[PDB]
RNA sequence: CUCCUGCU
RNA sequence: AGCAGUAGCAAGGAG
């Protein structure tokens, strides 16, 4: 008997038997080795797609330039994508958007936009992910390389007094004025730099590998910015997200129902709805700045003077971008025993060593190498303007070209729904080849091969397969169940929270709740080693807890990480374990638990089995042991702030003075305030007087 | 005597060489970026370590004078509880965590803690007095709105909340004077009636202010009426193929 | 206030950057802000649509749905780290304070006696014997003295490879000779494989109940109310206890006991060879009993990224005749008789080196979460039942329901197997497992694309009349990533199989 | 010969 | 040997 899996399409829907074809229990694919073919492969295709040669010599930079807008090359192949915009007609389709709806609204959303600029701390920069220091050409997280940034600020000319944004990137420029900035290597010695290697230095982006994605065969490489690169680029998306919210044919379940519905009465006595599923295609190398320049040159007509100015940086940053070539390659012998690796910095002299399809990429990225990094300006990369380009999407799908044979749609990053309205079918041959000619003007190259179509919904956005009157669910993440690993009492509870907010958005029928909830108690048990009683367990903690349950008056009101069973539910998963078993336990126990002299907690649920394992052991033995030295005196000076200002975690602590002269202002204030109605005494407040004073000549020398 | 101590490691900590450049170079502001400096890249696998870390016989660091104090060496067959590896800090097992839970001296702190987590007590006191009904077995949905999910009885919008325990703890570096002050700085004069005398931390305190107060407003499918007393039922009451609702009173 | 800080190189910078037909960003800015559109632009857009030769693919007329093409290559073999259907265990009743992975192997040294364990040196089929020879004499006398360590022999230096790495030579040195020692790099990709016909047996044998009983070691029920809290636990009760006979679970616990032993194992010694048992514990009479399948060697694993591929020796106890095509990894020995009461049958022991990764232990160790698609599939089927009936049938609805799977081998056409609903949940437990083992690039890519066709299968079910746009190279990247993954290449065959049945009565697609 | 590792 | 999958691991470093 052969058995066959997918027998149960045959009288179901696909909104029901979907969820058994995302293999998403298995482990997630990973990289190996170097990252350096894939950014070759990123850089050269994009200039494979210029359809250009037009280069410009540069002045700045030592090498040349290839423009990518109005200079088309158009070959024969027109199926095959362009990289190349023409502006004229995007800024038609800017001219005709805005005469939709309302007259006046670029200039309000940017004025919305630029009223959330000028009321924002730079703070806001260390709640990101992982970005590039280009101190020590590593990736650091986001408070790191700023530190690192303001330090080279204030290690070079003068001090830093900012505390906004504007300020900031005006730090920035003014950094770009100096003939020589000085910063800090390792052991830490103190090195200068000169103008030309800031300039290439402040432009460098870091490229790597995207390290589990599921959906591809193909690896792919993600890179990611500097730190002179993000606050631009967060401005742009402030302003793009403001205006991303305030259009409506952008975005899930709700706006196709209106526009499904609206465009369903909207139909003559011989027309008809035909949706097509589509997916952009190379859309992070047919996206250029270039366009965003004149664009963003377009919304800001009208905004200020500053805005103007500020709104029309960052893709002049990205218009000449560098890119990290990875770390090289490896050669190695007919006896395959001695393996030598080769840099990215020696590549051009030890050129000859490579395959056939290593050197295919390299002989036409050869004319743009500079020492360390490839110069690339026509490429978006992943990681970077979002809620930016999704305004291209709907511009494209609000053309009005003069029958009444139209489309409309909805758009995401890079997935489509696109509705037609026509009455025959070669019309409508005729309005979806104007659809694929006006996005492949502007720059939108739709993919072929993985579009589709039919009459009524039964289309395909952002993995919810919508049938003909019901809604498929999003798969998620199975490990998102089981990530917290920190405590005996905070990994449960946020298990509960997990499964709350994929119950509350998502379907999540309510066995899979039950289910779920007591596998994640299972691993939960099996991590920390904890059993209930009446198991048969006997290790190292379950003794003495065998040993010891006869003390025990109520056995149910045991903590489930000491020893007791499950009382929480479905209808129950709001509340932590302790808050529904207080009302339960012996006198003893319950007073034995909630002691907070115990030696594990002193040195959100209650925190009474909290601890703190140690840490790892590369820490002081690698050459980097002066940095451990630079987090313990930070946590140093911190705790000596915290422990002047006794309530300073709840609010931001701004400030642009200094901070030892605020501590000794404060001591005075309290010691003036507390003396006169309270201390009183000579000793005391001349001894204290006569600390500060000591204390500020030591500082001040 | 507070300020002579803290006249004293700050006559202390001036002392250093090379941290003399350290403060009185930044800004108030740099506070918050000096308390980060997480070296580490992400943590990408923490339950990895943590069963990597309680898989060993002493993962655990542990205060040492405390359980010198109470402690016993090895329980009664071969059960190791401490170690003399190493500032004087001891590590341990989680042997050492039940053990004080099953054979340990007790404090008394029953209604200070009962008193710490009155929002979820609350929680608790309200679903324990409802009751249910039987299932319904038909098609539900409406759309996503802001809603305020906690049956709070001032309703402050996350703005009122942390200029409001600015001027209740510490006042002396609080805020810039408002509009927003004077019935609430009667609710101050209420206030200070209560978080005067605590052996609570100043921490703590600031914790639970913040959850009596704030009607949390998230963005959630909702459906039926829109009383907030069933909106932290929200996953419970229904779903999309099924839905149960008897409640009387 | 409202001054950005016009500095000297930043200016020069963005009067570079500007599209072609423009002198300086004052220019650019002058003449968008001057901006009006015309009616040129449907002149563009126009001569845009001739120039393009784009025509779109109905299916009521060319309706070219062909099958996939399988590779019609030698047949793929069993790349399964472990053995799941030629499996033997000895049992023992459990006692509880001998529970550590090395008392089970010593207690099951006494049990199982492997005195009676003589192997020739001479293999039935293979390729390194005196190797395994030596290799399973010099760990049986290591068991014989109650010690995990294997001393250093030229044995076990030759199988776990210690000193078999390349010299990474750093260029900073690198003492160059005339056309000596001349080097370079090269790839290849992977290798092209052909269909499994084992595959069927093996699913065929999961989803089979097996008399021991529980297998996995699942959770206690909390109590339940008044409210559907009845439902979802008689549904986790019915499934419970339709999932815990099957030889799924049976395969389930063996990965989870066996790799939290090599796990813990790869933790608290790197740099020293273990011996570590593999096994299982399920309940039988009653009465709690353990398992044992095979005897399991590391490889000194220095796991210093989230890959590192440590090397795992296997030893397993086999009851049935080998295969040169399907068991075509594995080393053959014979070991001797096992009585087996139903007479005392033959008992062949089974050889292989591998490798398993650290990243490739949290997803198999923790792979007890295979249940949680399962009922959510199941689930949606009864809830959208009675959600179409607008009554509460949940219970007789679980047993007069059939779901058609499984067509013969002779004939495909209309003739299925219809099942009730529990024996749907067996093999939705089986197929799901099946995901978490052989989880490669291919078959991610893979089910991207059978995503696809699945759409064209229900747009066919309902008459709406699909259209595509380039048929060439969309089976060009489903045949792309079709090579040797065995679940891969199998799908795509139940995959074409759907499309014959679906053709018996939809018109989309060909013979 | 020894020491150090376990995301650097 | 093997694990692999477009390039890596199968120890690495220092005194």
């Amino acid at each position: 008997m052969e058995i066959n899996p997918y027998l149960l399409m045959l009288n179901n829907d696909i909104t029901s038997m979907i969820s058994l074809t995302y293999p998403y229990t298995g482990a997630p694919p990973m990289s190996h080795g170097t990252s350096t073919k894939y950014s070759m492969e990123t850089v050269s295709r994009t200039y494979s797609y210029s359809r250009t040669k037009k280069e410009v010599p540069s002045g700045i930079f030592p090498i040349e330039r290839r423009k990518f807008c109005n200079t088309i090359e158009d070959k024969e192949n027109l199926e095959k994508p362009n990289g190349n915009v023409d502006i004229n007609f995007m800024l038609s389709l800017a001219e005709m958007l805005e005469e939709k709806m309302g007259k006046g609204f670029f200039k309000f959303c940017a004025n919305e936009a630029e009223a959330e600029i000028l009321k924002m701390h730079f703070s806001k920069l260390t709640e990101g992910r992982q970005t590039y220091d280009w101190t020590s050409e590593r990736n650091m997280p986001a408070a790191t390389a700023l530190q690192l940034t303001v330090d080279a600020i204030q290690e070079t000319q003068g001090t830093f007094k900012g505390t906004t944004m504007v300020e900031y990137c005006n730090k920035i420029l003014e950094m770009m004025d100096w003939p020589e900035v000085k910063f800090k290597k390792v052991t830490l010695m103190i090195t200068k730099i000169g103008r030309e290697e800031f300039i290439k230095r402040i432009c460098t982006i870091n490229t790597m590998a995207k390290d589990g994605e599921r959906g591809k065969y193909k690896r792919r490489a993600i890179a990611t910015p500097g730190m002179g690169i993000r606050p631009f680029s967060k401005i742009v998306e402030t302003l793009a997200q403001k205006i991303c919210e305030r259009l409506a044919e952008s975005g899930k379940k709700a706006k196709l129902k209106t526009t499904v519905s609206s465009t369903n009465s909207k139909l003559q006595e011989g027309q008809f709805m035909v949706n097509i599923t589509g997916d952009n295609s190379k859309w992070n190398e047919c996206q250029q700045p270039e366009a965003y320049l004149a664009m963003l040159a377009y919304i800001t007509k009208d905004s200020s003077n500053l805005m103007k100015d500020l709104c029309s940086v960052a893709p002049t940053l990205f218009c000449n971008k560098y890119v990290k070539m990875g770390q090289g390659f490896r050669a190695k012998n007919k006896r395959k025993t001695k393996e030598i690796v080769i840099p990215a910095k020696k590549m051009k002299e030890r050129k000859e060593l490579m395959n056939a399809e290593w050197r295919d990429l390299f002989e036409t990225i050869e004319p743009y190498m500079d020492g360390e990094c490839c110069f690339l300006g026509g490429g978006m990369l992943m990681g970077m303007f979002n809620m930016l380009s999704t305004v291209f999407g709907v511009m494209t799908l609000n053309y009005r070209e003069e029958r009444n044979c139209y489309w409309t749609g909805l758009q995401s990053s890079d997935d489509f729904v696109l509705f037609c309205i026509s009455r025959t079918w070669p019309e409508m041959e005729m309005t979806i080849l104007k659809f694929i000619a006006v996005c492949k003007l502007m720059g939108i190259n739709m993919s072929l091969e993985k579009s589709y179509g039919c009459l009524p919904e039964l289309f395909e956005f952002t993995s919810m397969f919508f049938s003909g009157d019901f809604v498929s669910n999003i798969a998620l993440e199975l490990p998102a169940f089981t990530t917290a690993g920190m405590n005996e009492g905070t990994d449960f509870t946020a298990a509960m929270s997990v499964i709350r907010t994929n119950m509350i958005n998502n379907g999540l029928s309510p066995g899979t709740a039950l289910m779920a909830l007591r596998i994640c108690l299972q691993e939960f048990r099996a991590t920390y080693r904890v059993h209930p009683y009446d198991s048969g367990v006997k290790n190292h903690r379950m003794k003495i807890i065998r040993k010891f349950i006869e003390t025990i008056e109520n056995k149910d009101g045991l903590l489930i990480s000491d020893g007791g069973k499950l009382m929480n539910n479905i209808s129950s998963l709001h509340i932590p374990e302790e808050i529904l078993k207080e009302d339960l336990m012996d006198p003893s126990y319950r007073n034995r638990v909630f002691n907070p002299r115990n030696p594990f907690t002193q040195f959100a649920v209650v925190s009474t089995h909290s601890f703190r394992t140690r840490s790892n052991r590369t820490l002081l033995n690698t050459d980097m042991r002066a940095m451990a030295l630079e987090e313990k005196r930070y946590q140093v000076v911190c705790n000596m702030y915290r422990s002047v200002f006794e309530s300073a975690d709840v609010n931001t602590p701004i400030g642009s003075m200094s901070m030892g002269e605020a501590i000794e202002a404060k001591i005075l204030d309290r010691a003036r305030t507390q003396f006169e109605n309270g201390i009183i005494g000579g000793e005391e407040y001349s001894e204290i007087k006569r600390l500060i004073e000591d204390a500020k000549r030591q500082r001040l020398s | 005597s507070l300020l002579l101590t803290l006249a004293k490691e700050y006559a202390n900590l001036t002392k250093d060489k090379k941290s003399c450049k350290l403060l009185s170079q930044g800004t108030v502001s740099s506070y918050t970026t000096f308390k980060k400096w997480t070296t580490s890249r992400k943590e990408k696998n923490p339950s990895l370590r943590m069963r990597w870390a309680m898989g060993s016989k002493f993962p655990i660091m542990a205060n040492r004078e405390i359980l010198e104090e109470a402690g016993i060496p090895e329980q009664w067959e071969g059960i190791d509880l401490w170690s003399k590896k190493d500032l004087g800090m001891v590590l341990a097992s989680p042997a050492a965590i039940t053990y004080w839970n099953f054979c340990g001296p007790g404090v008394d702190n029953s209604s200070v803690i009962k008193d710490v987590y009155k929002a979820k007590f609350m929680k608790k006191e309200r679903w324990r007095e409802t009751l249910w009904g039987p299932m319904n077995f038909e098609l539900v949905g409406k759309q996503r709105r802001v809603v305020e999910t906690q049956p709070v009885e001032i309703k402050l919008n996350q703005k009122e909340i942390k200029e409001l325990t600015m001027w209740v703890l510490f006042e002396d570096e609080a805020n810039l004077a408002s509009k927003f002050i004077q019935e609430n700085f009667s609710l101050v004069l209420s206030l200070r009636e209560l978080y005067k005398g605590k052996a609570v931390n100043k921490d703590v305190a600031a914790f639970m202010i913040a959850h009596q107060f704030s009607p949390e407003k998230r963005f959630l499918p909702t459906f039926g009426p829109i009383r907030p007393e069933r909106m932290e039922l929200l996953h419970c009451l229904g779903g999309d193929f099924w839905k149960i609702e008897a409640v009387t009173a | 206030e409202l001054e950005m800080y016009k500095s000297k190189l930043f200016i020069a910078m963005r009067d570079e950057s500007v599209p072609l037909p423009y002198i300086n960003y004052e220019h650019l800015r002058t003449r968008c802000e001057t901006f009006k559109r015309n009616q040129a632009e449907c002149e563009a857009k126009v001569a845009d649509v001739a120039s393009r030769l784009k025509i779109k693919l109905e299916h009521l007329e060319e309706n070219k749905l062909r099958p996939l093409e399988i590779p019609k290559e030698k047949e793929a073999p069993y790349t399964h780290k472990f053995l799941m259907k030629d499996a033997w265990f000895f049992a023992k009743p459990h006692d509880s304070e001998r529970a550590q992975p090395q008392q089970i192997l010593y207690d099951f040294f006494e049990a199982a006696n492997m005195g009676f364990m003589t192997t020739s040196p001479k293999p039935i089929f293979g390729k390194q014997g005196l190797m395994y020879h030596s290799l399973w004499g010099q760990t049986k006398r290591a068991i014989k003295d109650k010690r995990n360590e294997l001393e250093p022999s030229e044995q076990r230096d030759f199988l776990c490879g210690i000193g078999r790495a390349s010299k990474k030579i750093q260029e900073d040195k690198w003492q160059e000779s005339r056309e000596e020692e001349f080097k370079q790099e090269e790839t290849k990709g992977a290798a092209k494989r052909g269909f499994p016909t084992w595959f069927n047996e093996e699913w065929l044998w999961a989803m089979r109940d097996s008399k021991i009983g529980d297998w996995i070691p699942m959770a206690e029920m909390p109590p339940c109310k008044n409210e559907m809290e009845d439902y979802a636990k008689k549904m986790c009760e019915e499934l419970e206890s339709k999932i815990q006979g099957t030889n799924c679970a049976r395969e389930m616990s063996k990965l989870i006991h066996t790799i939290g032993s090599l796990h813990t194992e790869c933790r608290n010694f790197p740099g020293k060879v273990k011996i570590v048992p593999i096994y299982c514990r399920g309940t039988l009479r009653g009465e709690s009993t353990d398992c044992l399948f095979g005897i399991a060697i590391k490889g000194k694993s220095h796991l210093n990224k989230d890959d590192g591929m440590y090397t795992v020796v296997t030893f397993e106890f086999s009851t049935e005749e080998p295969n040169p095509s399907k068991h075509e990894k594995y080393t053959v020995f014979e070991a001797g008789t096992v009585p087996v009461e139903a007479k005392e049958k033959k008992l062949f022991l089974y050889c292989r080196t591998t490798g398993m990764s650290k990243l490739k232990n949290d997803w198999f160790s923790k792979c007890r979460r295979c249940l949680i698609p399962t009922m959510e599939t199941v689930e949606q089927i009864v809830l959208k039942e009675c959600a179409l009936k607008e009554e509460n049938r949940v219970s007789e609805m679980l047993e007069n329901k059939r779901a058609w799977i499984a067509h013969e081998n002779g004939e495909n056409l209309t003739r299925l197997v219809s099942t009730k609903l529990k024996d749907l949940c067996r093999m939705l437990i089986v197929t799901q497992f099946y995901y978490c083992i052989y989880n490669d690039n291919q078959l991610e890519g893979f089910c991207n694309e059978q995503k696809k066709f699945l759409m064209f299968l229900q747009a066919d079910k309902d008459s709406k009349s699909a259209f595509t746009f380039n048929q060439k190279g969309l089976y060009e990247k489903i045949e792309e990533c079709i090579v040797s993954n065995p679940l891969c290449i199998f799908l795509a065959d139940r995959l074409n199989k759907l499309f014959l049945v679906a053709k018996s009565n939809g018109a989309k697609y060909f013979e």
